[PDB]
């Protein structure tokens, strides 16, 4: 009378999902992708991931993209790093590239796994431990380059404004900028002044990204900015999240993928919590904060509901939150955000939530 | 009549382990998994073998056969986990039997969730 | 004190073996190894995709079947049985397998070993079933039991070295005796034990040194005597009273029954309001039953428990709830509660002692 | 006290207790292979007051443990100060890097 059938593409339109890193801590070999409907928190389907994946969608909103670690019989057995090409309406596996054995293992903060802005490479942070970013050419589905140069820094921050730049943060406190040629090696680099000290002002990596100019929130509640208009960037910083009244209760950052920047307005977005103090970095948010970054002023708090990470749409003006196992979706197309719903049991262990391209 | 047609009930009704024909499903129902009652999640691949259960319709007052297969795969699915037990029978009635997973013939056997596929008149 | 190449700290003696599923991420199943007399966790033994477990006869190995695939959820399959040694949880050797060993929940049945501790003998699917053999010495599969299609799971003969019993469709026993080399020998099939349209029974064995016992559905029990050539059937006599039939007390779990040798004790696990389709569900009681007397000698709190198994020497019952194991006490016909090990596992039905 | 994320030399732990899995505070479970490289931590312990370099080698080629779960960051810093960052898995050069549990292992002051 019926018969089950496969073959099947995702129910709702691309503009409605969004992508849900599951790590899977405590049973890490069978991280996941889980894709949710944010309109109605519908969960679509998802794409297996093995050991700690990661994740990101093409620019172009067709395919997509994982990396992970295999090994031939999991706990034993020869090492395969990866890069996984999936459809994205389909959610099934194309295409497989490899990658030499040393991809990061690590927490999903975005800057591990990017890709250019013309999105013709895949950018990834490689340790063995020595750090270098690999470079991976999509049209070709070939590893292509690897960026020794980025020794001592760490994560990708794409340059929204060149079509294959990006930067990364350095152990020196300033920041490497890398110029890819078409074939994906590197054509220049240029080496920032000093953005931040290390010792005394660390900055979390996560980037409050515009156009033409990257945001850092530190430690302890100040703001460094790299600007990348012209081919060398310029550093400044530190002015403070914190007015008079924040000082008093020792209010200060924290998070993993803890900031966000609404690029028409300037808004950046930020997790806060009261009683800082040394070893309260990655403390869940007791408040979200919206500073104006041109008058260097909070337009905004709210209440965080325990998040850790967040995620901007510009478009739909829109920012995700994500406190480990649920998302929250809020308006953001006023400076006071609106709570519009929350997806329960999106994840067992997220740290990061991504849209897809519209 | 319109009980034997998953796709017009509320989802709500079709979710839940007591739904009629869900009475010997020992898995994660598909249709909360991006799937439906007869349709596997994006990427996942039908089971061409499975247990059958025989489950009363108490909205007609009828019984049918229901063919328990599986979409395969894909890892856990970890929604709406079902474990009923009417009329499952052990290993010695093989295709009765719901604690052996019914992907075990699969390209990739790896079980991802369990559909409940209307064959007819008991 | 060196950083590895350390033994599990506690003696063998003292052992268990909780088989986690972890059916939510059932790539990552394992062992979890336990000291049952303090609650200590020793170790763990990963088994990939449903993994099934045993322990050498000799106490000296550990046994695993599991599933791997080249890319876990695409790739080329291979069913495995692995030999890892017990004091250091270390993988020794792998031994290939056809791709259709049994994927299905932790039954003692679907993976045993004769008692001569030569040959593991394990359930396959295809979904056509059959009985493989592996010649542990050789690390071989060497042979492939297609007389048993239509049956299902491993009751090894504890009397004979390399004997074993299968239950059929036709509600009897297939036997099969090994040769040395581990193809069958010999085989033969009992009579009709039970109905199994009007009174199924759990595959499960209540398993003494020359006989075993079965319980129904329906709270019945049946018997095997293997003492002789040939099996000898009977059954069914009733678990139940008049009083436990007005209530529907029926039997209900997987690993669900035991037997205490020297006393002739069978545990069971009940439950009341039973009907179609209860037959798995946990335990409102553990019952004890004379099986000589066929009377009940007790009956005590279940604790939710869907599994046990039981030590003969140390008189022990342990109890499994899908998460917690409980240690019991059988020395006298009331058992004793000694205590309650909390989360050993995320989702296993199945518990075993090391062999002593 | 040594099973307690609170236990002073944990204090950098991203992970789960050694101790709590068949191991010791310094020792790896059976079976489990330690890592020579690690992040490092720098703990006070309250007993001297004095403050001391804690190594966090992991151990490794055993899938999660799963117990006594720790996640503390005193003085944990991001990946541009790599060996005090603890959001990466220290097992990733192993033979096998499968992440099972992490020793707190007293180098000095
Ligand atoms: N240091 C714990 C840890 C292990 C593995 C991964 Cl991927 C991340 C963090
Ligand atoms: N029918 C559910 C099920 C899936 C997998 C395994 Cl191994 C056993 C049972």
């Amino acid at each position: 009378r019926e018969v089950l059938t496969g073959g099947h593409s995702v129910s709702a339109p691309q503009e409605n999902r969004i992508y849900v890193m599951d790590s899977v801590f405590m049973h890490l070999t069978e991280s996941r992708v889980h894709v949710y409907d944010y309109t109605n928190g519908k969960f679509l389907g998802m794409v297996p991931t093995a050991f700690n994946g990661h994740v990101q969608v093409s620019n172009d909103g067709k395919k997509i993209y994982t990396m992970t670690t295999y090994h031939e019989r999991i706990t034993r057995g020869k090492r395969s790093d990866v890069v996984e090409v999936w459809d994205a309406d389909k959610l099934t596996f194309e295409k497989e590239i490899s990658l030499p054995p040393k991809r990061v293992q690590g927490l999903n903060y975005d800057g591990l796994f990017r890709q250019t802005t013309d999105g013709k490479f895949i950018v990834l942070q490689n340790a063995s431990p020595a750090t270098s970013i690999g470079i991976v050419d999509v049209a070709k589905g070939d590893y292509v380059e690897d960026v020794t140069a980025a020794a001592g820094c760490w994560s990708v921050i794409p340059q929204p404004n060149r079509p294959r730049s990006f930067m990364t943060i350095c152990g020196d406190g300033g920041l490497l900028t890398i110029n890819l040629g078409e074939d994906g090696k590197v054509a220049s680099q240029s080496r920032s002044k000093q953005m931040f000290s290390v010792k005394d002002d660390p900055i979390f990596i996560a980037p409050a990204l515009d156009k033409d100019k990257a945001h850092f929130v530190s430690y302890y509640g100040n703001v460094y900015s790299a600007d990348f208009s012209g081919d060398e960037v310029k550093v400044d910083g530190p002015w403070s999240l914190l007015n008079d009244e924040d000082k008093a209760k020792n209010w200060v950052p924290g998070g993993y993928n803890l900031v966000g920047l609404h690029r028409a307005s300037g808004r950046m977005y930020v997790f806060m919590h009261p009683d800082g103090k040394e070893g309260t970095h990655k403390f869940p948010a007791a408040e979200i904060w919206v500073m104006d970054t041109k008058t260097k002023q909070r337009v905004a708090r709210i209440p965080g509901r325990d998040a850790l990470s967040m995620t901007i749409d510009q478009q739909r003006n829109l920012m995700l939150t994500l406190d480990g196992g649920n998302v929250n979706v809020y308006d953001i197309s006023q400076p006071e955000p609106k709570l519009l719903r929350t997806i329960e049991g999106a994840a067992e262990a997220s740290l990061q939530v991504q849209f897809h391209p519209v | 009549h319109i009980s034997l047609n998953p796709d017009l009930a509320n989802e709500d009704e079709v979710n839940s382990c007591d739904y009629w024909r869900h009475c010997a499903v020992d898995g994660f129902l598909c249709s909360c998994c991006g799937g439906t009652t007869t349709t596997c999640p994006p990427g996942s691949t039908p089971s061409p073998i499975s247990w059958i259960g025989t489950c009363h319709n108490p909205h007609d007052g009828k019984d049918y056969l229901i063919s328990y297969h599986d979409c395969c795969g894909k890892t856990a699915c970890g929604r709406c986990q079902c474990n009923t037990q009417t009329r499952e029978r052990p290993g010695y009635e093989f295709f009765l039997h719901n604690d052996v997973n019914w992907c075990m013939a699969n390209e990739n056997s790896t079980f991802h969730c369990t559909t409940s596929v209307l064959v007819g008149l008991a």
